[PDB]
């Protein structure tokens, strides 16, 4: 089997690195598929990064994989970085595509096609789970924090793009001018699902209301995907397919 | 470049682009090229295409080889989507700034909220120079001039790298110890309750508190700097001013229209009644980005794309001047290789074999009348 | 010996081939690859499609058949050291599968997004899809099937039964390839737009979730690793 | 019948229900339109009907009056601006094959439940 | 004796009655049966509705009550030959139920479709529905309930408990009859059309699925058949 | 509106763009019957072979 | 215009005027295809006798 204690430790370390690679990149592929086909459109364009739809949708659909991977990793190994590894893998895949295809293949500027930041929410989810190991407490409080910290976490990046500009007689933010200038042949302006105002939009509340709705739906989605990951962690064998 | 694939009948009856003009054919980096013209919204708008209640004047190009400096529909700038009325004629104007060297097929297109892209004629525009010379300066209402090519790039890179480093630090701190198999065995064999002990909990508390504090302080700092911000400006723009074209003095009734399968020609019979007080002559038939011209009546001098222009592609059985008040029936054949190159012959595959187009009648003085025709298009095989 | 240098080749073959594919599509994306009815498109991308489909079918047949033919009949009389070696080989196969899954489901799929926002769709066989739907997806399908077959035919833990998490991890991502039918149907009949978050794309999302069965698969491989060569060291 | 035969033979050979749900359902979805083409092909001969192009089937629907079934109720292919080339039938067939995989997978377990032999002590 | 000629009557009664019903509706479909407010419609179809509803209620009461009253109290002391005879009788009942289910859920329901594409709907009591919703559906409901009661009261296998597949097979198709409320509500408020595939009709679809419990019911009857008279021959 | 005569006298001739005149009352009926009967016979043969 | 500024119980106050529908109707507001002429008041402190 194994020769000695030292060689067993070395073998276990090699297994650790290889399995970490396997987990990380399978998660990168699957999570990137899910993210880009559930929130990728807002993640592609700064003029899509708004206060209502982007803030509402991104945490809700992005808390899926962290919940499942947490429910597996913490339960089976006491490893409190399922959310962090999910978010980091998504960010790495997104950034590789943005740099080598969005800016490499086509020539959209990086300050126009940068992705959103999710590490603060992932860190909250992981720490709130390790401390007070309760999965219910995580689903209620950590998912709340994940939903709430999204927009403040991304504000230092997108704030300079919201400086008002008088552009040929019309008021536009810098992000609006970016979307106008850099032509997306397949993405006309009306496709932009952004905050457009309603007659029931009271005062200055679009971003906080969206953040709290996202936090509540993040509680719900975390609760569902905890059990989804529980099922995906099964070790059953089938006698016949 | 995305046309020649859309249904021929859809291309024939969505939007008719005419009076198109391009300011330049070859430009240097940072130079401006202006595309002008008129587009007419067809009355018989296809039912599976939503009415252009929300439409966007777009540019068909392979990515940002140009930047859209300005675009106008009716003289006023249209950075957002607009509402167009079926049957109205609008004049447009698009200003492009050269950004990437190369030969680019620039199309003027319209995107509809429920029908997808309506691509107009495309013209090859050459860009010369280097992409490194391109500049996109913008002056903000706060009194600073920034270059949109690299504005905020360093800040974005810094923040993303910082948060990535924080996540990597968390994972690496937990990855210094053995990871998978010993921990799995410890959790399995009895209570684990040994793999997570202080100061691991202290490190987690520190990470959580530091993350929340850093987010709050970064938001506050980004509030102090850039104290004036506005939300993304969006919303469909109503009240697009259409052109007030005079009522045409030529009435044309289409009595059957046929095309050979296979073939490169389309034949139709027209009863033209000339009202007003000037002898007219049919000079052009435009169906879908393809202009069939009668060289004896009209010649193109606006630099229309050669692949879409048929200089002598329009033949009229009796193209003698039509006296005012006189009505006559003629056989009109529109034949060009473009009819097959742009797959207008693929209308046989379409579930609605109907065509629409524009006829241009010119008098002796040279002033022209635009009359619009549409009819079923019947293939002929025998 | 145990873990040998097959891991380096497993990483390098995918990296080099996909870097060459990226170079090829960066060269022939525009300029014979924008217009789907030009003759040059047929020679530079339709020929690519035909060649890659034939090569994928042939490679899948050869690899799966060889793995199934060389299957271990006498799995009972297998030494623990050889079991450890085979477990490491299966881990190499899983590493290759993870790398292929990354390249297929992240890189070329979000690259399909760049193309599905920059140019007007002209056909169901644009360069982006050909490189993704018909090259990278079949490649990772082949790798996953090969890993499953190797586990079943060499590892006694994965023999005497079909592992449910392994089957889900191997087949669910495969279901994305027939899901291309929904993508094309949902782009021509549904949704006259280029919205990347449209419900026409939730088919990839649904079957992208099934890659989360890698967790059950990996704990099964950990148990297979820790059958005889579990210790000692660990848990002592 | 061709789709049914494919489903049954692909199931008996390689008794795997998963293999059936993937391959036999693919064939069931794909062979539908080619299986029906010899019947409906003569009805697609073009006809010039009072100045409008109509297939024979269109003329049948026009002539034989369905009082309760007006023309607009007809959910048929009407063309879009994203319909590229000659691909309506194959794209529909492949979408049907994929969704047939999904529906076969669901209804296999539905039938598994319907085959139960449980007894209830009280309704 | 075993299987006797009750099977011939079970087939013939349904065939003859439904052939006469088809003749009646072919004669009075038009010509007193198009206009729902004409006096002749009241005498030729409303009277039909009233008579059939009363007769169905009376027949259901009589049949179910007789079957429940003549129930076998001493099921323990039942010879295997008599059990085989009763199993064959229950199979005859199931044959009658299948024939009635065919006539109700296929013939007259797709016939309701002919009418719901050829003439403008005038009421909730057109001839087609009267013949289907209030005649054929109650007839097969009566037959199914009678078969279930006979099984429970004569077959020891189906006694000492309510069979779940049998209950589903008997009740789910019954649920189509109260589902007529959704049909009429979904035709007057929803869907100003005659689309036969409208979601207003998925109620029949949902409860038409429950007839698939015939598979569990039939394997239960096979086990009841093969209790004492299983062999030998079979499996030897 | 009163209609007199016999339904057997009704004709619905149609001339196609391929140059053939067909009666819409019975055009393609034989082909439809043949193909449906053939496929039904194939299915019945399968079931009977197993039966 | 308002007929009265101070009224007793059961007395009538009449509100008249003109309203113009803006041509540039905002896109997130549906066109007034179905509109109701309402009265903004804290509950039924008045009863709407008539509205034209
Ligand atoms: C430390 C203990 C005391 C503080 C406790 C918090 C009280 C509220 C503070 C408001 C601050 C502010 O800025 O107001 C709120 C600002 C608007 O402000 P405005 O434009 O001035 O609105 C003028 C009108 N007012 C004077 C009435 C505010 O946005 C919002 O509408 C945010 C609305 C969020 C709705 C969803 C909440 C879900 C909670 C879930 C709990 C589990
Ligand atoms: C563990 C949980 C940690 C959560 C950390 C929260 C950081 C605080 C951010 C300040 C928000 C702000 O400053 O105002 C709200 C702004 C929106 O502003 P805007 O509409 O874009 O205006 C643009 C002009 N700016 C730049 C001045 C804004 O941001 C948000 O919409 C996010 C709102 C979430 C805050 C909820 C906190 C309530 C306590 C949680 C109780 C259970
Ligand atoms: C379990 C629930 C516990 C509640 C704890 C609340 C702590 C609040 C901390 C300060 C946040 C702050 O000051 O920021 C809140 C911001 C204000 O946004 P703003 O005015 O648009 O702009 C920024 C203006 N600044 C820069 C001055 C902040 O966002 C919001 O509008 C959210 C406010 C509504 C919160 C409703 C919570 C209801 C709780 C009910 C408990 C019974
Ligand atoms: C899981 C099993 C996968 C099976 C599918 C594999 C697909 C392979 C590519 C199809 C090419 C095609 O079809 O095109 C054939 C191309 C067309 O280019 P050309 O016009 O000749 O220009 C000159 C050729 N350049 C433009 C490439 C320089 O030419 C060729 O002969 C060269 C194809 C080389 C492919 C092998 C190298 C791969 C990278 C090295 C690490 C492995
Ligand atoms: C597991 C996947 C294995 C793939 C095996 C493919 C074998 C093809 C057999 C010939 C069919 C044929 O020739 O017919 C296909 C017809 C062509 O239709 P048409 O041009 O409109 O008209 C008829 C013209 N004829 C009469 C000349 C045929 O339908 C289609 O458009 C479907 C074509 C797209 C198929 C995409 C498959 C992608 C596979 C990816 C593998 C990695
Ligand atoms: C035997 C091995 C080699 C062949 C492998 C198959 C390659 C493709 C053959 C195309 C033949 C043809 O006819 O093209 C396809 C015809 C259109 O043709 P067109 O009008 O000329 O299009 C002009 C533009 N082009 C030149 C780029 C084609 O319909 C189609 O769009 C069918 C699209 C089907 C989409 C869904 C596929 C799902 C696959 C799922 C796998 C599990
Ligand atoms: C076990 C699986 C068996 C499948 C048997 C398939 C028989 C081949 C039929 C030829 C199709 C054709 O000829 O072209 C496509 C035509 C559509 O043509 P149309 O638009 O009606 O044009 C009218 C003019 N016609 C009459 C010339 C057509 O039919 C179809 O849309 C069905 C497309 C399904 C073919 C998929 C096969 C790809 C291989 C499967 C890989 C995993
Ligand atoms: C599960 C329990 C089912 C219970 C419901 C049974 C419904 C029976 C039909 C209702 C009739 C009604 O209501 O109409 C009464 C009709 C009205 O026709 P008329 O104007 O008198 O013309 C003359 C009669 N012809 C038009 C029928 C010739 O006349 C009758 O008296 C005759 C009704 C005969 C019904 C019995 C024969 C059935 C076929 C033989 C095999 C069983
Ligand atoms: C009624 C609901 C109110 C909120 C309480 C929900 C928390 C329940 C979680 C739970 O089930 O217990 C798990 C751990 C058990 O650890 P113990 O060994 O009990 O540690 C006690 C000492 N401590 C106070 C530092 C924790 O205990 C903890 O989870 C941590 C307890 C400290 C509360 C703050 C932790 C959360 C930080 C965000
Ligand atoms: C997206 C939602 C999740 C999809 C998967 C659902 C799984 C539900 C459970 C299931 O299918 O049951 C397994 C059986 C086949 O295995 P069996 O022969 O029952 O295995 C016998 C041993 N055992 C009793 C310990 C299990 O099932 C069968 O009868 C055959 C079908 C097998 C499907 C599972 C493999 C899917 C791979 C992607
Ligand atoms: C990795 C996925 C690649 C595809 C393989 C999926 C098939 C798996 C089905 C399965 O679980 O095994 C059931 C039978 C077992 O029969 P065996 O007794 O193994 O017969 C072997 C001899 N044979 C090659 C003629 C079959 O074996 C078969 O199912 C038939 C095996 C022959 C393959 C072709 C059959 C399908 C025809 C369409
Ligand atoms: C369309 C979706 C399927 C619908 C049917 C779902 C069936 C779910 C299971 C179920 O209902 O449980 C049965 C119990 C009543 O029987 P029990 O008294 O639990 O039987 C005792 C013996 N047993 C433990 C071996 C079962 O349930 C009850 O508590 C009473 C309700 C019985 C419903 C089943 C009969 C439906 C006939 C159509
Ligand atoms: C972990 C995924 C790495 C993806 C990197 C990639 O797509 O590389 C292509 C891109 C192409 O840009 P560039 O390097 O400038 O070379 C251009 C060549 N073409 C146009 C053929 C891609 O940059 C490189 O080739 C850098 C090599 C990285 C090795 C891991
Ligand atoms: C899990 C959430 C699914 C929600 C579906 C959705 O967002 O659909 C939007 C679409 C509304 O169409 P719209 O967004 O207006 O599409 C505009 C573009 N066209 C008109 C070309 C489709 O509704 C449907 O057509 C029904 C979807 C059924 C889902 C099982
Ligand atoms: C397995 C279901 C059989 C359904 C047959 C049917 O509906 O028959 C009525 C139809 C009526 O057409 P026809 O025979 O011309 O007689 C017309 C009499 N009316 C108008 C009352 C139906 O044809 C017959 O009566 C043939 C006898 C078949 C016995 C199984
Ligand atoms: C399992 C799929 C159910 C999909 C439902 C559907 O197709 O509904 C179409 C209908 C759209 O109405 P439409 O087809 O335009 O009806 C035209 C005729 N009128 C206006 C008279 C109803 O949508 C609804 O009203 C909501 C249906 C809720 C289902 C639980
Ligand atoms: C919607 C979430 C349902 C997840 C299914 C988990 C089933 C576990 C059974 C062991
Ligand atoms: C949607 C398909 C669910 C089928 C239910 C089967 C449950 C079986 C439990 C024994
Ligand atoms: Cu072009
Ligand atoms: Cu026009
Ligand atoms: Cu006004």
């Amino acid at each position: 089997a194994v020769r000695s204690h030292a060689e067993a430790v070395q073998v276990s370390r090699t297994i650790d690195w290889m399995a970490l690679f396997v987990v990380f990149f399978v998660i990168v592929g699957s999570y990137h598929i899910h993210a880009m086909l559930t929130m990728g459109d807002w993640d592609f364009w700064s003029d899509w990064k708004d206060r209502r739809l982007w803030v509402t949708v991104t945490p809700i659909v992005l808390v899926t994989f962290p919940a499942a991977v947490q429910s597996y990793l913490w339960e089976r190994y006491r490893l409190p970085w399922g959310a962090t590894v999910c978010v980091l893998g998504l960010l790495l895949g997104e950034w590789i595509n943005r740099y080598f295809n969005f800016w490499g293949w086509t020539y959209f500027p990086i300050n126009f096609v940068f992705p959103a930041s999710l590490v603060p929410g992932a860190i909250i989810l992981d720490t709130v789970l390790m401390l007070s190991g309760s999965y219910l407490f995580t689903a209620i409080v950590g998912a709340m924090g994940w939903g709430l910290i999204f927009y403040p976490g991304n504000w230092p990046i997108i704030a300079p793009l919201h400086v008002p500009v008088e552009y040929n007689g019309m008021l536009m933010s810098i992000a609006d001018i970016q979307g106008y200038n850099y032509v997306r042949t397949g993405t006309p302006e009306y496709i932009r699902m952004v905050e457009k105002g309603t007659l029931r939009t009271f005062g200055k509340d679009v971003a906080p209301v969206s953040a709290f709705f996202s936090a509540f739906m993040s509680i719900l989605i975390y609760f569902m995907w905890h059990f989804i990951g529980r099922w995906f962690s099964n070790e059953r064998f089938l006698q016949s397919t | 470049h995305g046309e020649k694939s859309q249904a021929a009948f859809m291309r024939m009856r969505t939007i008719h682009w005419y009076d198109l003009s391009w300011s330049k054919e070859k430009v240097k980096i940072n130079e401006t090229v202006e595309i002008k013209g008129k587009f007419h919204v067809f009355e018989g708008w296809p039912e599976t295409v939503d009415e252009p209640d929300v439409a966007f004047l777009n540019v068909g190009m392979p990515g940002p080889v140009f930047i859209r400096k300005e675009s106008y529909i009716g003289g006023q700038l249209v950075p957002r989507s607009v509402r167009l009325e079926i049957g109205k004629t609008y004049d447009f104007r698009v200003v492009l700034k050269a950004r990437r060297p190369g030969d680019w097929h620039v199309h003027t297109m319209m995107n509809v909220q429920g029908g997808g892209p309506i691509i107009g004629p495309g013209k090859w525009i050459t860009v010369e120079g280097s992409m490194s010379e391109f500049r996109n300066p913008v002056t903000t209402l706060t009194g600073q001039t920034v270059d949109l090519e690299n504005y905020n790039e360093g800040n974005t890179y810094f923040w993303h790298a910082f948060w990535f480093a924080i996540g990597v630090a968390w994972i690496g701190y937990w990855s210094r110890r053995p990871i998978f198999i010993p921990r799995l065995l410890m959790v399995d064999a009895g209570r684990a309750d040994e793999l997570v002990s202080a100061t691991d909990r202290k490190v987690a508390m520190g990470f959580l508190a530091a993350t929340i504090l850093i987010v709050v302080m970064a938001m506050s700092s980004a509030n102090s700097k850039y104290p004036i911000t506005i939300p993304l400006q969006a919303g469909t723009m109503r009240g697009m001013k259409p052109l007030e074209l005079p009522a045409p003095t030529v009435s044309v009734k289409v009595e059957d229209a046929t095309y050979r399968v296979p073939g490169r020609a389309m034949r139709m019979k027209l009863t033209i009644t000339n009202h007003g007080n000037s002898p007219i002559r049919l000079g052009e038939f435009y169906t879908a980005s393809v202009r069939f011209l009668d060289s004896d009546v009209y010649k193109d001098t606006t630099g229309y794309p050669e692949d879409l222009l048929a200089e002598d592609g329009l033949s009229v059985s009796d193209n003698s001047p039509l006296a005012p008040g006189e009505t006559r029936t003629v056989d009109v054949t529109a034949s060009d290789a473009a009819w097959e190159v742009y797959r207008l012959s693929d209308i046989i595959y379409d579930p609605d074999s109907r065509f629409a187009g524009l006829l241009f009648f010119f008098d002796a003085t040279g002033n022209r009348q635009v009359v619009q025709i549409d009819a079923p298009l019947i293939p002929s095989f025998m | 010996l145990l873990d040998k240098k097959w891991l380096t080749f497993a990483l390098a073959i995918y990296t080099v081939f996909y870097l060459w594919v990226r170079w090829y599509e960066g060269v022939y994306g525009w300029s014979a690859g924008l217009d789907s009815f030009a003759p040059e498109f047929e020679t530079y991308w339709m020929n690519f499609l035909y060649t890659e489909i034939v090569l994928e079918i042939v490679t899948a047949s050869i690899l799966w058949g060889y793995l199934w033919k060389t299957r271990d009949r006498n799995l009972a009389a297998l030494t623990p050291r050889e079991e450890l070696r085979r477990n490491f080989t299966h881990l190499v196969w899983l590493v290759a599968y993870a790398w292929a899954i990354y390249w297929g489901a992240s890189y070329f799929t979000e690259q399909d997004g760049t193309w599905h926002q920059t140019i007007v769709r002209d056909t169901d066989f644009t360069p982006s899809h050909i490189i993704e739907f018909y090259l990278s997806y079949p490649i990772y399908i082949i790798t996953g099937f090969a890993a499953f077959i190797y586990a079943k035919t060499r590892l006694p833990f994965f023999a005497k039964g079909i592992s449910l998490p392994y089957l889900v991890l191997v087949v669910g991502p495969f279901m994305i390839l027939p899901n291309v039918g929904l993508n094309e149907w949902g782009h021509t009949f549904w949704f006259m737009e280029e919205l990347f978050v449209a419900p026409l794309h939730y088919g990839f999302v649904i079957f992208g979730w099934l890659a989360l069965a890698v967790m059950g698969t990996l704990t099964q491989t950990f148990y297979s690793f820790a059958q005889g060569g579990l210790g000692q060291s660990l848990c002592e």
